[PDB]
């Protein structure tokens, strides 16, 4: 319902050899105290560096980008303001192990809900000597039954698209030791917050708290 | 690609600490890309032909940049002027070293100029950091009619128009003068006691001698003044105890030449791969035209960020001050000068010892001189404020009330003895009312001591444009209050917003507001009669009331006001007789008074409950000292039943 | 006397050549019926033709410029809007000979009436290399004897910073033609007029006729 004013929309290119004058006079000229970015690594890197070049990293602007940048999760690069926001999803911090193993109980699970439906798996067809692809009859009726899974608290769902549907998220930022660190949680549509209020911090902490917001007490 | 610069010098051998200082600052990058060079001259008596050199600088070498310093000679505002005109027509940027004249930093003159130093108003903004520290928030501001003397009333003001508490009564003396005893002795009256001065340093030895003639320097008093009133022979006639600040490494200027060079290499790498420089405007004469790029190397290098001088980090601000330079506060100890502050910008750090004050106590003290002898106006309000004429033996009746007790009364003069039509007559009546005995209540509190006098336009008093078109100047009453005529208020006057901003006001300590009067029946403001205005029956209410306004304010009910102002009674408690004569028959007033009429008299009737929610309270001037205090006083009758008992025995018993 | 509801203040900065990218946006926000400019010629000349592109130049919109701009009157420039008012001094009969006719004039009659009560003819200064001259002596109230003067009907009552006060000027505007015409003048009064009406002279646009009857 809200207006969502927008400002500007602005496309660049950033290539490795490529015109620095263009992009840093299209960057040096914007006026907007929120940011949404779409970029790889590769390429949030260098835009990030050229933006400290040009005086847009303070504590009073803010960045958000979608999961396809930050792919380290564990060594967070340079050039990187503290303060970067980003999704991703469950398993944030569980082990490769933990992973593949919840993995194979799901496909278990799913595997156990078709015996209880009729009895037993389905047998394969791996011939990379003929690979015919020859029909569909059975193994659709095994996807359909494996499309919904659930297992030990962890509620997986799944569309026509291969990518499953309304899990558990997370919203994650930087500390002041340059360090990934849940902040908010995510389920069911209501959206938490463990920071009442946003925590800017400036050239190194000593959060240059602004002049224009205020702490109300009131009592029912 | 020789990029090439000169710098303009005095003394000859800072010339050649400039040769080899630049010639040092070349080992910054030796690449073989860009390099640098310097050619160097040194000033002249004539202006005129000190500016032809200048040209023949011109055209001698394609510049890039001039740099000019100070010389010995005492000279100050005739020293920089050729340089920065003549450059000016081919945008050449130039760098002065030492200049802390105010009228160069104006860009509209002077177009094209840079300087390190920051010129005299920065330093006015640390007062307001000192003056932030000990709480003095009453000041007198003395200041000369020179440029520099505008410059800086302008800075104080935007200063503290930022918080936008006040100034209190800034008042300006023609330079070089003697005899400024008169302004002295005028502005000695007032309850301030602190005040600021920044003029020339024999202005500045003459004031100081004109008010140790007047007796101003002795103790209680500070004053504090700006950097060169401390300099020169001006101590030959300073009293000891008064403020000092200077900046920390000035007049030296031969490190202020190893930030320049510094500063100018951080700009000349960096702009020689923008687009399409290729050139500076070479010659001096017939090339009537502009550099192409002027205005782009001029603002590149305004905001270059430069990061370490000899005087620590040095940036630019908007129209190129010295942003963030330092400054040291010396206290005239005893005819010498103790270094007792660092203000580099956020504070003053009081890292020194002790620090002696103008009066030799070694607390601080506090301005704001109370004083003990008050000017009280008051006005004619029927159950509020009475008024008698006196038995000729020398006041009025001295009786007991029907309790028995003494009614307490005072002698207020005032009035003309007679609104409409008479010359004057000023003479004394006896007095005593409700307000009367808060005031005795709050007088025995507080200590105080009052000469009461009423008014003389008998009115509370509005905003009026008169035809002599000007600023809406307060009237009657609030004039008489503003102008210093009268130093409180004490009567049933309304708290509304047009007021609320030249007033400081007290807790309202009685609730009231809007009723209408009829003899008999009435009904509140819906009627038609009302909505629209009847032949038979007339509204009128009391000319300039807060009343006045309430309805010249009012989008719908604009109309009403074109009733009103047809006829009102420009009168008081005598129009009441008005619904006794039949003629007005609505009266739109106050509740608390109009209802005690009700009450007293017969015949009178009020209809209905009240249509608007006000209070009244007692009113002082912006900011005074006593507020907090009286407030307070008030509120603690309030909850002893004081208040109640006065109402009890003043209109309940009717 | 009257109530001003000034809509708001914008600052703009542009270098045109390349730098104007943020001033589309920042001139296309902006909504209010009167326009008043203040710029350089050539700086006009970027902002009008980068409000022609923006679309804020429609008839229901009207610009105000004061005489700083708009220099070359005998010039009427390319890509300027019809029907803007500028406001210009006496200076259609202006001319070169004009010029000559009011300056000398005006001298010697300043030269000549503070002798004409117990005065004398002046004399130059020294030179332009002595630098003589550090006091200002009793001639210098003849430069403040140049203060009041009068001649031709036209009042050229002088001010103590150096220029003319309760001055004789005009107001003009551009017609359909491309040049300058005059509007009206102000002659020590109140304003005077030639079109009673602004005539709003040349599909979705505004200020649309409304008729009435009461
Ligand atoms: C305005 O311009 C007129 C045009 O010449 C100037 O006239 C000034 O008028 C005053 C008025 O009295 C005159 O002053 C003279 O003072 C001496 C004092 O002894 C007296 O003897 C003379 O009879 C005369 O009153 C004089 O004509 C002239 N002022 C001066 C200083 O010469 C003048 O430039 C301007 N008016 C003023 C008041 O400055
Ligand atoms: C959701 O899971 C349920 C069981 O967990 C499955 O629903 C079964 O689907 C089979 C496939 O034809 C049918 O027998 C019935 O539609 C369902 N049977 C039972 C006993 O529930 C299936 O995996 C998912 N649901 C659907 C509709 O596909
Ligand atoms: C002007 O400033 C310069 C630099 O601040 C002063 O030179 C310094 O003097 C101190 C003390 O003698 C030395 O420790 C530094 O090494 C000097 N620096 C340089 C770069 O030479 C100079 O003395 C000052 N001159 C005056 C008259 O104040
Ligand atoms: C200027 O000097 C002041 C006082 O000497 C410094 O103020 C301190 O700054 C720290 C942060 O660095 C803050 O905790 C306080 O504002 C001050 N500390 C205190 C009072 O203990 C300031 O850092 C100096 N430098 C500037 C303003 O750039
Ligand atoms: C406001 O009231 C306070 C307290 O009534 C006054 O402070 C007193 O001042 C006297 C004399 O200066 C001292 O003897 C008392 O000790 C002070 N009280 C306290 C609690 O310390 C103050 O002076 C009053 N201010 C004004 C402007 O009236
Ligand atoms: C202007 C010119 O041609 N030469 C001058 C000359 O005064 C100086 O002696 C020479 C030294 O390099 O450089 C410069
Ligand atoms: C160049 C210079 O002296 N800068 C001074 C620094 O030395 C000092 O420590 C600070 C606060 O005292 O103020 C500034
Ligand atoms: C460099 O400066 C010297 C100083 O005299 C001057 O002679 C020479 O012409 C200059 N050369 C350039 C390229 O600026
Ligand atoms: C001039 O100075 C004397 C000093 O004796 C003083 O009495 C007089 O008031 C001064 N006049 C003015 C106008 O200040």
């Amino acid at each position: 319902h809200v207006s969502w004013r927008l400002l500007d929309v602005v496309t660049l290119e950033l290539g490795p050899g490529g015109p620095r004058a263009r992009t840093q006079r299209l960057l040096r000229q914007l006026d907007a105290p929120v940011f949404v970015a779409y970029c790889s690594r590769e390429e949030a890197e260098v835009l990030f560096a050229e933006a400290a070049q040009a005086g847009l990293v303070g504590p009073g602007h803010v960045w958000l980008v979608p999961n396809l940048a930050l792919g380290s999760t564990d060594a967070p690069p340079a050039t990187f303001p503290v303060g970067l926001i980003s999704v991703v999803t469950e398993s944030w911090r569980l082990s490769l192990r933990q992973k593949v193993r919840d993995g194979v109980a799901i496909l278990a699970l799913g595997a156990h809900s078709y015996w209880r439906q009729h009895g037993t798996l389905p047998a394969p067809a791996g011939d990379c000597r003929v690979h015919p692809g020859p029909v569909s009859p059975a193994r659709e009726a095994f996807y359909r039954h494996l499309l919904n899974v659930t297992w030990e608290g962890r509620d997986f769902s799944f569309s026509p698209g291969g990518y499953l549907v309304q899990p558990t998220m997370v919203v994650i930022a930087l500390n002041r030791h340059r360090l990934w660190e849940m902040v908010g949680r995510w389920e069911h549509g209501v959206l938490y917050m463990k920071y009442p209020v946003w925590p800017r911090y400036s050239a190194s902490l000593q959060p240059v708290v602004d002049s224009r917001h205020l702490t109300v007490a009131t009592l029912e | 690609k020789i990029v090439n610069i000169g710098a303009v010098l005095s003394t000859r051998k800072h010339e050649q600490m400039f040769r080899e200082a630049v010639n040092q600052a070349n080992k910054r990058h030796g690449s073989w890309k860009i390099q640098l060079n310097a050619t160097s001259v040194t000033h002249k008596p004539n202006a005129i032909q000190m500016a032809l050199s200048v040209c023949e600088d011109l055209i001698s070498s394609q510049v890039y940049a001039i740099l000019v310093s100070h010389p010995p000679t005492p000279n100050d505002h005739f020293t920089p002027t050729p340089v920065s005109y003549t450059a000016g027509f081919y945008r050449i940027p130039v760098l002065g070293l030492t200049t802390r004249m105010s009228i160069y930093s104006d860009k509209s003159i002077h177009l094209s100029f840079l300087r390190t130093v920051p010129p005299y108003s920065h330093q006015s903004s640390v007062w307001f950091e000192m003056m932030r520290v000990y709480s003095w928030n009453h000041i007198i501001l003395l200041v000369s009619d020179d440029h520099e003397g505008r410059a800086a009333q302008k800075r104080l003001e935007t200063l503290l128009e930022e918080r936008e508490s006040k100034a209190e009564k800034v008042l300006q003396f023609d330079p070089g003068t003697k005899n400024v005893t008169a302004l002295l002795m005028e502005a000695k009256e007032l309850e301030a006691r602190v005040i600021i001065l920044s003029a020339s340093e024999d202005d500045a030895a003459t004031v100081y001698r004109a008010a140790a003639m007047l007796n101003m320097t002795g103790s209680g008093y500070v004053w504090l003044v700006g950097e060169r009133e401390i300099s020169g022979n001006a101590l030959r006639y300073a009293p000891d105890g008064i403020l000092g600040l200077q900046l920390i490494n000035g007049k030296n200027e031969s490190a202020h030449i190893s930030d320049a060079v510094g500063v100018v290499a951080q700009a000349v790498h960096e702009l020689l791969e923008k687009e399409n420089i290729t050139d500076p405007p070479r010659g001096c004469v017939g090339n009537t035209n502009i550099w192409k790029t002027g205005p782009l190397f001029k603002r590149v290098l305004m905001s270059s960020k430069y990061a370490d001088g000899v005087t620590g980090r040095v940036e630019f601000n908007e129209d190129g001050d010295r942003k963030f330079a330092n400054y040291s506060i010396m206290n005239l100890q005893n005819r010498k000068l103790v270094q007792v502050g660092i203000y580099n910008g956020t504070h003053v750090i009081p890292n020194d010892r002790k620090i002696i004050w103008p009066g030799g106590e070694t607390e601080k003290p506090r301005g704001y001189q109370m004083s003990t002898r008050l000017k009280i106006v008051t006005i004619h309000q029927e159950p509020f404020v009475y008024v008698k004429p006196t038995l000729s033996d020398g006041t009025c009746k001295e009786e007991f009330t029907v309790n028995g007790d003494p009614v307490k009364k005072v002698i207020c003069t005032g009035p003309n003895d007679t609104s409409p039509g008479s010359p004057r007559h000023t003479v004394p009546q006896c007095c005593y009312g409700f307000c009367i005995d808060l005031l005795i209540k709050l007088a025995r509190t507080m200590n105080f001591t009052y000469e009461v006098h009423l008014v003389a336009d008998g009115k509370f008093g509005t905003q009026e444009r008169v035809n002599n078109s000007n600023k809406k100047e307060w009237n009657g009453m609030m004039g008489e209050l503003l102008s210093g005529q009268a130093d409180m208020i004490v009567a049933p006057l309304t708290i509304n917003n047009e007021r609320a901003q030249y007033i400081e006001f007290s807790k309202p300590f009685k609730y009231q507001g809007l009723t209408i009067l009829v003899k008999k029946r009435i009904t509140g403001i819906n009627d038609p009669r009302l909505r629209n205005p009847s032949d038979k029956f007339i509204y009128a209410t009391v000319k300039q009331s807060s009343v006045d306004i309430y309805f010249r304010r009012q989008v719908e009910l604009s109309t009403m006001y074109r009733h009103m102002e047809k006829h009102n009674y420009e009168s008081a408690a005598e129009a009441i007789q008005a619904v006794r004569d039949n003629k007005l028959h609505a009266f739109i007033w106050d509740s608390a008074v109009l209802e005690f009429e009700a009450s007293q008299k017969c015949d009178l009737v009020t209809t209905g409950e009240l249509f608007f929610r006000s209070g009244f309270g007692i009113g002082m001037r912006k900011d005074s000292p006593w507020k907090q205090n009286v407030s307070l006083s008030i509120l603690k009758s309030h909850e002893n039943g004081f208040m109640e008992d006065l109402d009890k025995t003043w209109v309940r018993y009717q």
